[PDB]
RNA sequence: UAUAAGAAAUUAUUAAGAGCAAGAGAAUUAUUUCAUUUAUAGUGAUUAUUAAUAAACGAGGAUUAGGAGAAAUCUUAGUAAUUGUGAAUUAAAAGUAAAAAUCCGAUAAUAAUGGAAUGAUAAAAGCUAUUUAAGGUAAGAUUAAUAAAUUUAAUCCCGAGAAUAGAAACUCUUGAAGAAGUAAAUUAUCUACCCGUCUUGAAACACGGACCAAGGAGUCUAACAUGGAUGCGAAUGAGAAUAGCAGGAAAGCUAUAACAUGAAGAGAAAACGAAAAACUAUGAGAGUGUAGAAAUACAUUUAGCAAUAGUAUCUUUCAA
RNA sequence: UUCCACCUGAAUAUUCCCUUAGGAAGGUCAAAGUAUUAAUAGUAUUGAUUGGUAAAGAUAAUGAUUAGGUGUAACAUCUUGUCAAACUAUGAAUAAACAAAGAAGAAUUCUCAGUGUUAAAUACACUUCAGGAAUUUAAAUAUAAACAUACUUUGAAUCGGCCAAGUCUGGUAAGCAGGACUGGCGAUGCGGGAUGAACCGAACGUCGAGAUAAAGUGCCAAA
RNA sequence: AAAAUGAAGACAUUUUAACGAGUAAGGAAACGAAAUGGCGUAAGGACAACAAAAGUAGUAAAGAUUUAAAGUAAUUUAGAU
């Protein structure tokens, strides 16, 4: 035998779209083709983010796009996730590419003069990515993250799953 | 596969081919030199085995110069050979003194 | 010295280094233990280190 | 539709005939390897050529009566001081200090010849020949100066690259009268303790098990959580009850809708109820230039998401 | 306590329990899911340390202890022999924790602000060595490390252990009881020791050919 | 594991390299380069001769017994009675 540190186990990185969605399966095929041929780090990033699970693809509201594109006028927002609508604040003019658009978010983006694009048009127009802004949504805002750990802890207590006789 | 990895091997092979042939020829000629040197040694021994032959005819003492030269050398070479012998004996005395402590 | 009971070692000669690399030589390329077959693969790996063939390797 | 390719069939001859499989070879080889033989730049020892001094050692000295050995010619045996051997040393001769053999060292390799296991069959960065010429660092050769030299110079040699041209497509044995392989039974060599379980440890003198068939043991309801797939998303559900529709229907479709969870949090409670339209660090991505040069490697311009940590500011509390 | 192949693969510490045939926190383990990642080390070297073990000592402190001189039994004093788990001046080997260039790879020059310290500061302290601009720059032990490294969540089983020894304690001693470090068996087959859980060699997909390891070469039994 | 290729070929692609012991235990399904791969029992919804008679079956079903073949195996397939 050979004195190895550890034996070969599957690498914990997803290499394909999860689930049986036919359209998401093709997008991974499209960007897997672009990443291999163009060898652009943009396509490798989009391909990697297409394979994340639903909880690792957090939503991005229109207010986040509005703030992140204030100094990028002739640019395209590229978020590999659903784009929701922040009804509290107005939507300026901007181009957004996303997997999914909320019905109220798409109406607000289009009414302001912007365009809601999908990832097939973005690859057609900007395959390597030239006037794009990469955006991902916040991950620590999940209310499940509050209960992780020990609530008796002295530094960062958990949040005590509610149940019997919770005061 | 050697040539694809070490293209210099063709040159080195030819040099080794030269040396092997040259050493064989050098060995062949020297073997001839000893054949007549030993033959000259043989005839002196057969000449001096007449010491067995015999009025107080006592103590056959044998000739000192019964061995004959087989390869001829110039005056400088004959003088240098004696000098070389003296050098060799000095090293033998030098090595023995060191080892003998 | 600390690992003496588990190894043996010494000082190699030129011929030992030659025969070891020529017969058992291999390079780690892209995580793969590829044996030495040509000088082109040696140049691709160690070319930046001014090593282009199997003799500079030796 | 133009071109070699040119299949089948046919004609004259004979070195006159399959497929597949197994076995034995032939020629040239790939990886690994066995056996035998062959050189290992030891200045190691010995390998009859003469003579001398020896540090040690025992014996021997001056007539054929009886023999040994040899065709020798020359020795051997035994009934008061000449001589025998010899480690080491030394002179002259020979010897340019590489022959062969053995021992002591040193290494283990080039190669050649026979095989073995797994293959391959094709032309070569094959090999061979012819040209010009990088090179040969003791050692390719001969020379000369000398010389304890892997020191010098000279001309002869051979010759890498490159260019020009060439040469490989084979035999035999066995098999539907049964090949190769496979299976069954027997024999032989090697090999093999009773399963399940508890246990540090059972083949155990630990327990259950005489044998066979069929049955036989992580399920259902309810609450919470994490996580993978899915719909919608500041909303989601509204197969809450319930009310209607066509169709006759425990199925399906429709109902601006109570409420649940969430969008706001802290406090026992009274009483309250979130911006400096944020800041700092590292960080995803996008362009250009140059070069290696095949991919790629450096310089430079811009961007700053996620995450983490830290800051101001704000809500509630005795206390953040 | 009922099908197969494949991959990874344990445990007997610590805390609490009316706890001792059992639980929960935690360690070891698996599966899922991430991050370009101030986020490598059961190693050595160099440098500055820490410790009080082995050893050593015994008119060096505490304690134990045999004898002999000299001066005034005794006491001083100079020697002598032998000692300490609850004695120590001194003190290793093996070790422990640092450094060997991450406010993000150096450095220098110029400019430089807010608070405070201060007698006052232009000194000093903290503020991304506040901040800002130029120039220079990839250097600073060895070795290894991108299927590296850092992990996050969820969860299983387990916490009766036993063995070895250039180790220790109780015991006359034990195949006895209990420990420190490591390697094992448990969970593990194979070659050898005739036989054997733990010894020695060496860890295992199905095979062919070779060199081997422990150990062997009269026969059983290969040599 | 990494490269290459990728609308359907096929054997769950091609090449290269490393690796493969194991009690308790874990690895649900789906996921084209698949986040392990499969065998078996029964029932339900579909599909099963594409040109208007559309899986097999009195020209012999299921079952039983054996003989051979495929698969590492769970098992499957076919012949004869």
């Amino acid at each position: 035998a050979i004195d190895l540190d550890r034996h070969h186990v599957r690498k914990h990185v997803s290499k394909t779209a999860r689930g049986n969605n036919a359209y998401m399966k093709l997008l991974v095929r499209l960007y897997g083709f672009l990443a291999r041929r163009t060898q652009s780090k943009f396509a490798k990033t989009i391909l990697h983010r297409l394979c994340l699970s639903r909880v690792n693809r957090p939503i991005v509201s229109t207010s986040k796009l509005a703030c992140l594109m204030k100094k990028h006028p002739e640019e395209t927002a590229v978020c590999v996730n659903t784009v929701t609508y922040d009804s509290r604040y107005p939507v300026p003019k901007m181009n957004v590419c996303a997997l999914k658009f909320t019905k109220t978010a798409e109406a607000a983006i289009t009414k302001a003069g912007g365009k809601c694009l999908r990832f097939d048009e973005l690859a057609l127009k900007a395959p390597t990515g030239r006037k794009t802004v990469l955006i991902r949504g916040k991950r620590n805002v999940r209310e499940a993250l509050k209960h992780f750990g020990k609530v008796c802890a002295k530094k960062n207590p958990a949040k005590q799953y509610k149940g019997k006789q919770t005061k | 596969a050697m040539v694809k990895l070490n293209p210099y091997a063709k040159i080195a092979s030819h040099k080794l081919a030269q040396v092997a042939k040259a050493q064989a020829a050098h060995k062949a000629q020297y073997a001839a030199k000893m054949e007549k040197i030993l033959a000259a040694k043989k005839e002196a021994l057969n000449q001096s085995v007449a010491k067995r032959f015999g009025g107080k005819v006592i103590k056959v003492k044998v000739e000192n110069n019964l061995l004959k030269a087989t390869v001829k050398r110039t005056a400088k070479q004959d003088a240098y050979m004696k000098k070389y012998d003296g050098i060799v004996k000095a090293n033998a005395k030098k090595y023995a003194e060191k080892i003998g402590f | 010295r600390l690992v003496d009971p588990y190894v043996t070692y010494g000082y190699p000669t030129l011929e030992t280094v030659q025969k070891l690399i020529y017969k058992r030589g291999a390079l780690k390329i892209n995580g793969n233990r590829m044996p030495i077959t040509s000088n082109c693969m040696i140049k691709k790996a160690l070319g930046d280190k001014d090593v282009v063939c199997v003799d500079d390797l030796v």
